[PDB]
RNA sequence: AUGCGCAGAUACCGGGAGGAACGCCGAUGGCGAAGGCAGCCACCUGGUCCACCCGUGACGCUGAGGCGCGAAAGCGUGGGGAGCAAACCGGAUUAGAUACCCGGGUAGUCCACGCCCUAAACGAUGCGCGCUAGGUCUCUGGGUCUCCUGGGGGCCGAAGCUAACGCGUUAAGCGCGCCGCCUGGGGAGUACGGCCGCAAGGCUGAAACUCAAAGGAAUUGACGGGGGCCCGCACAAGCGGUGGAGCAUGUGG
């Protein structure tokens, strides 16, 4: 399969789940993991651990493609935020430049009761 | 830290098209800073969140910027 | 234990190896206070590691614990719902009561029928690491792995 | 768990459509009589503050009724419909769960035009004017710009007031003018009548009967599935037991 030396890594850190998809440098998937994608199932797949498993998980499937070097753009305030991005720093395949792009209304649609609480 | 307005000499804070200057007064996610930041009056920057305001319809300066290193 | 530390009980060296660690063991031996008793055990088993093997018995025996020693266990936790065996290093005073104790315990598991033998082919399977009690202990440290998932509540 | 996903979803990149709401600035901030008002631009338009001391010459205050405005939800006609979400359809939970949690979802939320006229529509404090220490923070004018001097917003608090809590030149002080309203609790914002409304219902608003109270503020306790900080073999850490057997002993039957 193809040589990409290098591209991005993309953590989606929720509350519930971590997900990783990994791409080259346009954007487009290479590989991706998650806590689903490891064995966890439902609960576990939050935690900071789950989250390690999957950032692993995803970057040696894509050290697979011969993938060297990535940058870093996390999404979300989550349990496994900062775990996912120190597993791709000890994951060997050199981590460039972490950016935070969590997207965030200019106020825009009504959220859920859930999360209106505040009145 | 500094203040903003202790980094300039006469600027006119009407002046929508000014970028130099007015870049300065946004954070690095490029949002409007607070007047702790600014050291500007309640009133100056009444009318410098409307000037930037301007600059940001007119493409001269960003509505956001991505953080860099978190 | 709410107001103090509590020092750490200091005990009396062996009067034959000259070792605290020792008499710790004989006391786990012990019985109803029978300390005589205990340290006939204790000793008639080193006697049986000579007769059995050509190294000293203080070295099986300091052996012997490190081996029986486990590096991390389950604590258990309060959380939002029910309960989390939450993993977590065992501290270096813990580590040497658990391992004696256990020793003891699986020493009086084994089939043969006199103590003293029990207790010396205990130390022996231990040393070469493979007796029950470092059985029960990977057993302990294994179980510490599978929960890895809830190693962030660790106080 | 329901649900969605191999008719390839989640995550990721590019393009498009659409509806609704405006992040930071943002404040202890401002504006309006209230309701209320927040991206930016134009236009149309209301109020209001200061300085000058120029004009009129008491032209003032208040205001039964009338008329107009009036949050949300709701009504009618016609649009719109992204997200949210009564009802409703499911999944959990539970002793049950017509609920809290989870997945869906219609009215509605949005616009135009016409209704409705309510509220913890609150500062729970009608409007105007005069008088009665100060301190400090703040928005906005003016000056001879340490400061001084207007008009807003706050807090502390002279005198004084108050049942107390508090209020205190933004009065709940000291006074005058005018309006509105109260007269123990339940029955009841109910019945009846009238008026209004397309309807929902609104405004006005009783009686029989019944009670010895209903109430306000503060006090000392006690209590909280409130908060802080402490302690005890209280829990944890251990070591040995009872619960099982036989018997001894006390007890219920």
């Amino acid at each position: 399969k193809r040589q990409v030396a290098s591209g991005r890594a993309y953590i989606h850190a929720s509350y519930n789940n971590t997900i990783v998809t990994i791409t080259d440098p346009d954007g487009n998937p290479i590989t991706w993991s998650s806590g689903g994608v490891i064995g966890y199932k439902g609960s576990r797949k939050g935690t900071p651990y789950a989250a390690q498993l999957a950032a692993l998980d995803a970057a040696k499937k894509a050290m697979a493609y011969g993938m060297q070097s990535v940058d870093v753009i996390v999404r979300g305030t989550g349990a496994g935020r900062e775990q996912a991005i120190r597993a791709l720093q000890a994951s060997g395949l050199q981590v460039k430049s972490i950016v935070d792009d969590t997207p965030v209304p200019h106020n825009g649609c009504r959220p859920k009761k859930k999360f209106r609480k505040a009145s | 830290k500094a203040k903003v307005k202790a980094t300039l000499g006469e600027f006119d804070l009407r002046d929508y098209r000014n970028v130099e200057v007015l870049k300065r007064f946004l954070s690095e996610t490029g949002k409007i800073l607070p007047r702790r930041r600014t050291g500007l009056s309640a009133k100056e920057q009444r009318i410098l969140a409307k000037t930037i305001k301007r600059a940001r319809i007119l493409g001269l300066l960003p509505f956001t910027e991505k953080l860099v290193r978190k | 234990a709410r107001r103090r530390r509590a020092e750490v009980r200091q005990l009396q060296p062996d009067l034959v190896y000259g070792d605290v660690l020792v008499t710790a063991f004989i006391n786990k031996i012990m019985r109803d206070g029978k300390k005589n008793l205990a340290a006939r055990i204790f000793y008639d088993a080193c006697k049986i590691i000579q007769e059995k093997t050509g190294q000293e018995p203080l070295k099986v025996f300091k052996q012997a614990v490190e081996n029986v020693k486990p590096r991390m266990e389950v604590r258990s936790r309060r959380v939002g719902g029910a309960n989390y065996q939450v993993p977590m290093e065992v501290s270096p005073r813990r580590q040497q009561s658990l391992a004696l104790r256990w020793l003891v315990q699986a020493a009086n598991q084994r089939p043969e029928r006199r103590a003293a033998v029990r207790i010396a082919h205990e130390l022996m399977d231990a040393a070469e690491g493979k007796g029950g009690a470092v059985k029960k202990k990977e057993d302990v440290e294994r179980m510490a792995e599978a929960n890895r998932a809830y190693a962030h509540y660790r106080w």
